[PDB]
């Protein structure tokens, strides 16, 4: 066994009672002192190395090739003048495992961490060292976390694209579900997590040109994915995962839900495709009065009216599809539907849920569509429009498909530096540039929408790490209050840097004059309510900030009606879980699931306490399955108020809890605006 | 928690004699030596004889005093195995290799051998001795069963699987290597059930049990290393032989879920190339 | 002169219920009244019994006292036909059709019920009645295993193959005429063997023989009069279901090698629908 | 039960010792008085019927407007005039079963036998009343059988494609693994059967963008194809049906052989994909030799050599590629992959065998390129060319797909009516005429190569029956002398009518001038050597017509250098399953699988005997599984000599027969030029 690995076992020996967690120092500084200096590569200088990583293909030339090598000097001695040191011994492990450049022999350690931060900064700088240094010092603060793709692959030749997230809206049609297999095959191939949207298929039973009882349904197309991303599995280094996501009203519901349960047949059950369900508020109307409902088959739909069911409005359309003779639908008990769908996610943790009228009556680019579907992780909640994929040497109707690319703010780092503004911006930056550089060659939809919407994703991270290293209570009202604040001054500052970069570019996105934003009515929330804390002790906590007030958010709103916005989409806070042990933080803003990690690398089995986890913050660390779901919505109601995408959120269950407590969670967290729930985790 | 994931695994190791072709080891049994083609006789009669015990009474007796219709199920899906598969088996690769008198001859020898007849009645002895309603007396017959799948027939198995894994014997190789892997999930099998009445006793009643389980396995032990000698010495095997009874002695007190006796050895590489739903309640919605 | 083709047989007949998809019957079940579902789960419920004692009892029981290594095999393998996989294949066609209440009510249903009862206690107390060396006890049982065979069995056989004669629950009526092809042959074998021990004695035990067949199968069938009007009845099958028990009872007897007892009559014409590897040597490669 | 029914159950009712096949008169007299005459629509005139049939969606208007309802009138008295009957219950049951027009409803009989052929007959013609009078006495004498797709499917506005056999060649590449998913569903979609060509796939193991052990092999492709053929399933009513191929020099050979065992693991069976290999004379020879044998990682050839390894010629390329370092292989058994061929055969009746040695001998066309595979039948036999599909917005490289429209001539007709060369010369001109209508929108080298090479497949049936019916054992000398002049002069008017039709239309197929009919390489045998019968009771039933001569073989020859040839493949004998019935003929040129076929259908089970069959004839009319397998390869090897394509080969086994008797019938087959082999068919 290691020396450090025995070092970092000492962490569990309870010494006068208590957990040495100073153990977890000396473990990662064994760690370093043995393996790390051992086993990393010898350069006599900056210059050869770059040179070896360019002519070695590991890095990209190009890039590398905007700077005179005196600037990248500078930004290299940046990087490195901090001496960052890491925390804890599975952070630098994690890093050292998955993310720190190694010989292609995967033997030698050819990047240290403040390597691979100067080569992210020089690749986000795009040619400006002044920006390099300001993403250096931001990333090797910790402050921001780019995405996992984007931090792994950026400056690298043999690399995968730095977006890793789509979206697929299907057409009814045999060329749709062929060219949906064919795209998510390729975007598998890059690695990234493939969503596809599948309530514009015709229900099981329907006619395929004037021939009835043909259609497969949606379970045979989900056949056909999920063996489409198991053969793409990224050539077996990680197996491909792709979600399909139906509206409730789809008459394949049932079957689309039975595809995970574990008695269903091999010939049905989908094994690698994570499912989702879209839950409009006419469904949970009529759950709640337990009038019987019916479920529509899309294509009679589209034929009586010539749009799509999930096209139009469920809440004003549903009566009108019941009384239509020309519409087929089928009788249902929605409270058993619901029920079912409880059970379901208690075995397996799935359908995703996704309520659509809670995403779409805050959404600002409601004129460009509505949003139907969220991602793999449903945090993503964007406008799509269907492509129409014809025959071979017709011209394809291209659509708008959904990417974007992820950074998460370190919220403990943003708030002991007191720089959500310069963090928020250099990120918004970031993920620009990334987005910009993105170019899909395979996805035309995903390629198009990428330049038309030019979409981002800012995160967050570390929320419960923050609060519990503060002495405030994940589920207290103080907790809350700093939430709704901090996010305030992260969505007030994305959009300032937003209309800023329309303003410098002289461009907006596809479509933003429709847009809320546009309007004004985005903001009518933010000029006639106040964020500031309520507490005075969060209030405390921002103090040397600025918190914009009314009057900011009515110059704000001034200003992007003068200048518009870049993004239709800037802010969903993604799980965040492979990086969140290098950023030593709390995965994304859900609370801690255990205060310890138990992991098993090899036959070595690794400990990680919860970053500054100690006896005095104890029981602010909280486990997540300990505390009251309720609260947790009501944390992630109020954060969720200030994100314009999704929050990926994650349910703690109790083995006792039964059914009926999840679906009260369920019903509280669509009452309290939640937009998604990701999964439904028991212990 | 696993009579059926073991009917699972029972039913679908069903195989049957007549799916093995077996003329075509005469064309390598005519090339082995007088001592080898006497060693492979007499180790066949040896399991032959075992497991014909394993049959009458061994599987039988134990589905009897068994409770629960699954795992009586289970072990008559074994003691079946035993009487109308592998009794065929070994009766087949007999009648392939030798003629009648021979046959007849080395039966009657090995039905004489001292070193074969001390195992064949100490395990006879225990399954006799089961009373009705006395789980202990049944836990030391399944003790007994264990060590006979587990580990009394391995000093028996080493010579097929010898030739197996030299690309000698190889159909009826083939054979000794499916009812080789029946007695192994035999063995885990009857091992869960024991441990099941084990865990069922005192503190001090458990001590005496593994007594009782040690004392058992050296008895049989060292009459084992006496009748390896007794057949491999001649062949030059007995070395080999002896790490290979050790090694699978520890997998069947592991079987009993005891510890291993023995230290670990490395075996002869060319056997091993042979080897909770409730309603909402209309209030749910409202809050 | 017959176990070995009887081995045969038995071995190539080889089943497993898992061989037959059950949901392709999901909706002719569905569409069946309440009375018609209720007399159907009952009626497998009570040959399930009949399947479990057969095979943790009464062919294991005959098995130890029967001489001979291939008629012990034969019966050994019956036994496991019986428990692992008749009985089995009824719990596959439940858990297809009927959620898990109905079927735990019906496992209750056949503990408190007379009939089913009564039978087993009869044909069990036979089983259990049997003396080493005493060929007159082994006789008795033989005669109550071959009228649990080719008797008892038919009241439940019924049913399903009267549904299977309409084009209705097939896959069902599948498993079910796989099981009732082995108890005829079962049924057939023990009947030689009851025959064997019969025709050693003298004329006046003979005599006392057929008395207590006839005295028994008389005694049964009373008692399964009674329980087919409790299953029937409210299906209105009664009196069809009762020619047809008589019809088989005269099979039973035939099987011993008595003359029919009961007097032909027509059944129901629905029921009656329900009824190598060698190696390539160089001269293949030329011609 | 239906009369109809009773009186043909009657034909086993044995009367006097001997079947009462009389019995089958009555049965299809009794099936038409009572069902067929009832339940066919009832139209005053030809007119009404016609305008019916056009207005309500039945038959399309295009064909039909091509003739002055003079001419369709004067067509259907021509059909009418033969007052055909059916011979027996079966081919009239299967007739207004499967091929008669039935209303929307299938309640009703809109299309009698003689309606059909004369639609067949108008649709052929293509406006040409005379010659849609010939093809009426064609079709309505029997002597000439459009193929199912082109009987069923001709002048119908619902129709599919009129052809149904599908070669693709798939590219080493996700986007061409992804175009032939594509592709094969939308062929599926057509009802045609789709064959694929994996042979050009890099095996399991290989790299992926110089990361090495990526790519999961062919087993993968097949498992999406199977997935996607199962999801094309033409309504169910016919499951989708595809094959693959894969040379038996590819490293994947025995994993893709593993696919067919029942022992397989559910994760790698593919249940809908017939499975074929390509087995090249070096294999034999190994095999042949005891040698030890490799096979090699496709990509790694390609790499080495620039071409791909099933483009090479593996007699001349196996030891460069044993003998080069940079080529991966790994050693095998030859002989123990034929006794694995031979057992997986007894067991499942797959892989088809192709002797691609066999077929590129003969091949006419190898400078298009070398036969590398078969159809879903195996006989078809053509140069295909890989087609290059590149990314989205990049061209593609459209190669050669192979696709035939099939049709057979009743050799007992044809021979009864002395009217070889006239039925030969029509059916050319109705493939020809099928071949010129067919347009394949989703399938780019398909459709190319039909335009280029104007394959058809003339096939024929009933060689089995009109030898029994002639007094001729079908292993007999006199048979295999018959096959031969038969198949010699239907070459030989087949080659005349495709040089007359290049000669008409002034144009050949594309790349014919280096094709062996343009150097006069192909005319070689048939120039030195006479093919007229060597039996006076053969040479008797040819009395009547003229048999060609070297001489005649000479003129043809002169005549095809002036004017070339239309076709590059003419001749192939596909299965023919259900239009035989129809036509009261044998299958193909196979013996008999039964003197007397009982079949269920519904409730009612049907007796069929063999067309012709009596007691005179019945020791004629031997079964299959009762000959000499040995015999039946020297007769298809007979016929092969003449047929440009392959021959499905089906192989009639007895269960006593050892996997050495099918290794030996399939190297006797190899060593007398059987091209490919279908089935192991085991009683
Ligand atoms: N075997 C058959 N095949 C095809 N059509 C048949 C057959 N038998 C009868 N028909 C059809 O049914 C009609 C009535 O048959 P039937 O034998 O009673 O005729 P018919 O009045 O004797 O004279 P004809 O044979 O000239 O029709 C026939 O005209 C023909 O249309
Ligand atoms: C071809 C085919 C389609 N489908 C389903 C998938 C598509 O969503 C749906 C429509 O297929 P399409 O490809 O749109 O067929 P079509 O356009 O020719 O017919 P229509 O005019 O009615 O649109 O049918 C199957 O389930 N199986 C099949 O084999
Ligand atoms: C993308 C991908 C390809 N493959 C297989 C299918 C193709 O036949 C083969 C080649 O893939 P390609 O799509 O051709 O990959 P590439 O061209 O970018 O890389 P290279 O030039 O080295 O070939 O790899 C997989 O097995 N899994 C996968 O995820
Ligand atoms: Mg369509
Ligand atoms: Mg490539
Ligand atoms: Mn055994
Ligand atoms: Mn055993
Ligand atoms: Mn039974
Ligand atoms: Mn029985």
């Amino acid at each position: 066994v290691p020396k450090w690995i025995q070092l970092n076992n000492e962490i569990m020996i309870q010494k006068d009672g208590k957990f040495q967690f100073d153990k977890d120092k000396e473990a990662v500084h064994s760690y370093f002192v043995d393996y790390i200096n051992q086993n990393t590569v010898f350069f006599h200088n900056l210059k050869e190395k770059l040179d070896y990583l360019v002519e070695n293909q590991y890095y990209e030339e190009e890039f590398l090739s905007l700077y005179s090598f005196e600037d990248i000097k500078e930004v290299f001695k940046t990087a490195y003048a901090k001496k960052f040191r890491f925390p804890s011994f599975m952070s630098a492990f994690k890093f050292y495992n998955d993310y720190a450049l190694k010989t292609n022999d995967k033997k030698k350690i050819l990047e240290r961490y403040e390597d691979r931060i100067s080569i992210v900064a020089l690749f986000f700088a795009n040619g400006d060292t002044e920006k390099a240094k300001e993403y250096v010092n931001l990333m090797i603060n910790q402050e921001y976390q780019p995405s996992t793709p984007t931090f792994l692959n950026a400056g690298r030749k043999r690399r995968g694209e730095l977006v890793s997230c789509f979206l697929l809206e299907v057409n009814d049609s045999l060329n749709d579900i062929s060219r949906a297999i064919d795209i998510s095959m390729q975007l598998s191939k890059l690695g990234g997590g493939v969503s596809l949207n599948l309530s514009k298929l015709r229900a099981k039973g329907e006619a395929i040109k004037d021939v009835e009882n043909a259609t497969k349904g949606v379970v045979g197309v989900m056949k056909l994915l999920d063996n489409a991303f198991r053969y793409a599995d990224q050539m077996g280094q990680r197996q491909g995962s792709g979600a399909a996501y139906l509206n409730i009203f789809h008459r394949d519901i049932n079957d689309f839900l039975d595809t995970k349960k574990i008695s269903a047949d091999e010939d049905v059950r989908v094994k690698t495709l994570s499912i989702g369900v879209v839950i409009p508020d006419k469904f949970v109307e009529l759950a709640r009065e337990d009038k019987a409902a019916y479920v529509f088959y899309p294509h009679t739909i589209y034929k009586e009216y010539g749009q799509h069911m999930d096209e139009m409005d469920m809440n004003e359309m549903y009566d009108k599809f019941v009384d239509n003779p020309r519409v087929k639908k089928e009788k249902i008990n929605p409270r058993k539907l619901l029920e079912k769908l409880a059970m379901l996610r208690s075995e397996s943790g799935y359908p995703y849920i996704m309520f659509q009228d809670n995403v779409n009556k805050v959404h600002a680019n409601n004129h460009i569509s509505k949003v139907k579907f969220s991602n793999l992780c449903s945090e993503v909640l964007q406008a799509s429009q269907v492509s129409s994929y014809t025959d071979y040497d017709e011209e394809d109707e291209i659509g708008l498909d959904i990417s974007c690319n992820l950074g998460s703010l370190n919220i403990l780092n943003v708030m002991e530096h007191k720089s959500i503004e310069k963090t928020v911006k250099l990120a918004t930056d970031s993920l620009t540039h990334v987005s910009e550089t993105t170019d899909i060659r395979n996805a035309p939809a995903v390629r198009r929408a990428n330049k038309a919407m030019k979409s981002i994703g800012l995160g967050a991270m570390n929320l419960h790490g923050y609060l519990a290293q503060n002495g405030i209570a994940y589920e207290s009202p103080e907790a809350r209050d700093f939430a709704n604040t901090f996010f305030m001054m992260v969505n007030f500052y994305s959009i300032q840097r937003s209309a800023e970069i329309a303003k410098e570019k002289g461009e907006t996105f596809d479509q933003y004059e429709g847009s809320t934003y546009a309007t004004g009515e985005y903001f009518d929330k933010y000029v006639s309510t106040d964020f500031s804390p309520k507490y005075e002790k969060i209030a405390n906590l921002f103090e040397g900030m600025h918190i914009p007030t009314t009057e900011d958010w009515k110059k704000l709103k001034a200003f992007v009606a003068e200048h518009g916005m870049y993004h239709s989409y800037r802010l969903c806070i993604a799980p965040t879980g492979s990086i969140s042990y290098v950023q030593s933080s709390t995965a994304s803003v859900m609370p801690i699931m255990e205060r310890i990690e138990e992991r098993t690398y090899g036959n070595s089995k690794t400990y990680y306490p919860m970053p500054g986890l100690a006896s005095n913050n104890w029981f602010f660390y909280k486990e997540a399955y300990d505390m009251d779901m309720f609260k947790v919505v009501d944390m992630i109601a109020t954060i969720q108020q200030h994100i314009d995408q999704g929050i990926s959120f994650t349910l703690f269950l109790k083995d006792t809890m039964t059914t009926r407590d999840l679906n009260r969670i369920d019903l509280y967290a669509h009452h309290r605006g939640i937009k998604t729930i990701y999964y439904a985790r028991t212990k | 928690d696993f009579t059926q994931m073991f009917y699972n695994q029972n039913v679908k190791q069903f195989w049957l004699p007549e799916e093995i072709a077996l003329n075509g080891d005469l064309l390598t049994w005519k090339y082995l030596g007088k001592n080898e083609q006497d060693t492979y006789m007499k180790v066949l009669a040896g399991l032959t004889l075992l497991d014909t015990e394993q049959g009458n009474t061994g599987m039988p007796i134990v589905a009897e005093h068994v409770d629960g219709h699954q795992r009586k199920a289970v072990l008559n899906f074994m003691a079946m195995m035993e009487n109308a598969v592998h009794a065929k088996s070994y009766s087949n690769i007999f009648m392939t290799l030798a003629p009648t008198e021979t046959i007849n001859e080395v039966f009657e020898w090995v039905k004489q051998n001292k070193y074969l007849q001390k195992k064949a009645q100490m395990i006879v002895g225990l399954y006799k001795a089961i009373q009705k309603d006395d789980e202990i007396s049944l836990f030391k017959a399944m003790v007994a069963s264990v060590y006979l799948e587990s580990f009394l027939f391995y000093s028996g198995f080493y010579y097929p699987l010898y030739f197996y894994g030299q690309g000698k014997l190889m159909q009826s190789g083939e054979i000794i290597n499916l009812i080789l892997r029946d007695e192994a999930i035999h063995g885990v099998y009857v091992g869960l059930l024991a441990q099941e009445i084990y865990n069922k006793q005192t503190e001090e009643k458990k001590a005496e049990l593994r007594e009782f389980a040690i004392d058992l396995l050296n008895q049989l032990y060292e009459n084992e290393l006496e009748y390896t000698e007794d057949l491999y010495d001649q062949v030059g095997l007995s070395h080999d032989v002896k790490k290979f009874i050790r090694y699978n002695a520890n997998k069947a007190l592991m079987n009993l879920g005891f510890d291993p006796y023995f230290e670990e050895e490395d075996i002869n590489p060319i056997v091993l190339n042979g080897l909770t739903v409730e309603p909402l309640k209309d209030d749910d919605f409202y809050f």
